[PDB]
């Protein structure tokens, strides 16, 4: 088969811990590439962490990340892994594990395929229902939504009118204070408030599925 | 270590040529990858040691420069190309991206459609008060909100979001949060949110006394 | 837990890393002093094996010196083949370790063996009885290769496995006492010359025997003196910086390669033709 590098799913995390990411390759000979670990947070670029040689067991790291990162290989099942030490809310990013080819002038000279990414999240908090508040003013596509409020984790579903209206349909990205998530969302109806529209939400890690009439004055 | 800094963000048109500058701090001779993130996607090589394409990317991409400074051509453009673009040098060993270029499309300048909208009956029963202001489908992307109250400057505890790209229709959109105590949304009447925008010299105004 | 076999591999890797420029120079000097070394070699054993007819020890010794020279000289871009088309692969990056376990044990007793019967040559004529007899020196060189697989045996392990360094035992016994022999080798020779009664030709093999005597040493004290003392800096100075532990192992390497390149000045000494044939090879060149 054509070169894979697979990887684990999603880690939720907590401050202070530890957590380990695989990276299993599969397609070609895994003592001949090296494996390179790289990040990206979503505020700053990407940031390279480090690699290692699956053969000889030699390693390198950056300097910020030396005493943070670890990376060993596992060659009887051909998979890399990176385990994160002393975990802190700096370090919620996505992980990527590079093949790197070797070269002739410097030690790496392509970096051909990358995993699929595995995101890692630290934070104290424990997962948490949501708490949708409709809202509506009190032309005639006039502007409608609801505010999720105080979510965790990340991860959740908003639908308006259990799919039936999908004019304008805007799901904010959401943002962290006091270690919850918010969520906004919008929606133009013009028959409003003849015809009544539902906010439908659906937290897959907490399993609630709340639907709410906007209501309001008018 | 190097030091990569990219061109800023930059719009583009569909079948125009567009190029993506990326400069570094010392001398790379050359060994800038030059990749592609789509969204929510892994990067995907597109440009080896400068110059030389990847074997399955298509020939629109063409990579050059050496030494110091460093392009990305693309020509012509395609909805598939609209993506994060990093430069990584491979020289020396703490191995350096660049910030990263944001292409997006191009068009017609539409206004903010600037919303109030009023904190629900039950937020002040819960122990809380959360006003919002919504604006959508507009462009540039440089769109200025801020909290006028009574007459006064106000920003604490004031969120921000903005959506990416619109798949449709190509605009943005934006929300603003202020999140207040009941009791100093209470005590006060006046409400607006002011937003200034490319889209016209005179400012928007919606504001918010009872209803 | 990470033996030296693994190490060896692993410091190529990281000196390629961090100093890309001195890596690929250091591969410069491999690649000329390996052809150096196999131009002098293929030379010296021609000479000894298909000219020279009186096979005295010291001709059976200098044998085994060139055989060494060609297997350390051999195994020298081995080291960068394996490297590049074998990257990851660290049980195929055995025969450059075992070259340089070869040149550090043969080249130095070999050494050390030939400085000894050329004293016993010319202080003390025992009339043969133990000495001489070239038999007595096939077993002398026989006894030295074995001493060194049980040295690089001891050292690596029996697969492979030993941890840590324990070089404070090596250096004694594989160093400081060729050294120490020939220091002391030397120094009676030069006790000898300077009391005076001795006749012309007399001190003219004593002051011979000076020249080999210190050749020799300046060897062993310049192609071998800073790997040594790397072993046992990395060990009395742990607090020493990685980047220069890294630096100055590939450099004491690349000198401890040099001296298959530096050995043909023994030649010299040992056999008269050598020169001869160097001076003929020199006049097929130019006509």
């Amino acid at each position: 088969s054509q070169v894979q590098l697979q990887q684990s799913g999603a880690e939720l995390a907590k401050p202070g811990s530890s957590v380990k990411i695989s990276c299993k390759a599969s397609g070609y000979t895994f003592t001949s590439y090296y494996i390179s670990w790289i990040k990206q947070t979503t505020g700053q670029g990407l940031k390279y962490i480090g690699f290692i040689n699956p053969g000889s067991g030699h390693t390198n790291y950056n300097e910020k990340f030396k005493g943070k990162a670890t990376l060993t290989v596992d060659k009887s099942s051909s998979t890399a892994f990176m385990q994160l030490s002393s975990l802190t809310p700096d370090d919620s990013a996505i992980y990527y594990c590079a093949r790197g080819a070797g070269g002739f002038l410097r030690i790496i000279t392509k970096f051909d395929y990358w995993g699929q990414g595995v995101m890692v999240t630290v934070s104290s908090a424990q997962t948490t229902a949501p708490s949708v508040y409709p809202l509506a003013p009190g032309s005639s596509t006039v502007t409608l939504g609801c505010l999720v409020k105080g979510y965790f984790p990340e991860p959740v579903t908003v639908t308006w009118n259990s799919g039936a209206l999908s004019s304008d349909v805007h799901t904010f990205p959401a943002v962290l204070q006091s270690g919850l998530y918010t969520l906004t969302s919008s929606v133009t109806s013009s028959t409003w408030p003849s015809q009544t529209v539902t906010c439908n939400v659906a937290h897959p890690a907490s399993s609630t599925k709340v639907d709410k009439k906007v209501g309001g004055s008018g | 270590d190097t030091v990569l800094t990219q061109s800023p963000a930059l719009a583009v048109s569909l079948g125009q040529r567009v190029t993506i500058s990326c400069r570094a701090s010392k001398s790379v001779s050359t060994y800038i990858h030059w990749y592609q993130q789509r969204s929510g996607q892994q990067p995907k090589l597109l440009i080896y040691s400068a110059s030389n394409l990847e074997s399955g990317v298509p020939s629109r991409f063409s990579g050059s420069g050496s030494g110091t400074d460093f392009t990305l051509t693309i020509d012509p453009v395609e909805p598939d190309d609209i993506a994060n673009y990093y430069c990584q040098q491979i020289n020396e060993l703490p191995y350096t991206f660049g910030a990263g270029t944001k292409l997006e499309l191009k068009r017609a300048d539409a206004a903010p459609t600037v919303s109030i909208f009023p904190p629900s009956t039950e937020r002040l029963a819960t122990g809380g008060a959360s006003v919002v202001c919504l604006m959508n489908n507009f462009y540039p992307r440089d769109i200025s909100v801020k909290w006028k109250i009574d007459g006064t400057e106000r920003r604490d505890g004031v969120l921000d979001s903005v959506t990416d790209q619109d798949s449709k229709d190509s605009t943005y959109s934006m929300s603003s949060t202020l999140s207040l105590t009941k009791a100093d949304y209470e005590s006060h009447n006046l409400y607006t949110c002011e937003v200034v925008h490319k889209t016209s010299s005179s400012p928007v105004v919606k504001s918010f006394n009872r209803n | 837990e990470v033996p030296l076999f693994h190490l060896f591999a692993r410091l190529d890797e990281e000196l390629h890393g961090t100093f890309p420029g001195l890596w690929l120079a250091l591969m410069a000097v491999h690649g000329a002093i390996f052809l150096a070394g196999l131009v002098l070699n293929g030379l010296a054993l021609y000479v000894f094996c298909c000219r020279t007819r009186a096979k005295t020890p010291s001709v059976i010794y200098t044998i085994n010196l060139v055989v060494t020279d060609l297997l350390v000289g051999l195994s020298l871009p081995t080291r960068f083949a394996v490297y590049y088309g074998a990257r990851g692969c660290l049980r195929c990056a055995f025969p450059h370790v075992l070259g340089y376990f070869l040149n550090m044990h043969c080249s130095i007793w070999f050494l050390t063996c030939i400085c000894v019967d050329r004293y016993l040559a010319i202080v003390r004529p025992e009339g043969s009885r133990r000495c001489r007899q070239p038999a007595c020196a096939r077993a002398v060189c026989a006894f030295v290769w074995l001493a060194a697989g049980a040295v690089t045996l001891s050292v690596l392990g029996v697969t492979g496995s030993r941890p840590c360094c324990r070089v404070f035992a090596l250096t004694v016994l594989e160093f400081l006492l060729p050294l120490l022999v020939i220091s002391v080798f030397t120094g009676r020779i030069m006790c000898a010359l300077s009391r005076p009664g001795l006749l012309h030709q007399g001190r003219q093999r004593r002051v011979r025997a000076m020249q080999l005597l210190l050749t020799v040493l300046i060897i062993f004290l310049v192609c071998f003196t800073p790997f040594h003392a790397r072993q046992v800096a990395v060990a009395l100075w742990p607090d020493m910086p990685h980047h220069t532990s890294l630096v100055v192992y590939h450099v004491a390497v690349t000198l401890s390669s040099l001296n298959s390149c530096m050995n043909p000045i023994v030649y010299c000494f040992v056999t008269s033709g050598f020169q001869a044939t160097v001076r003929g090879l020199f006049g097929q060149h130019g006509h």
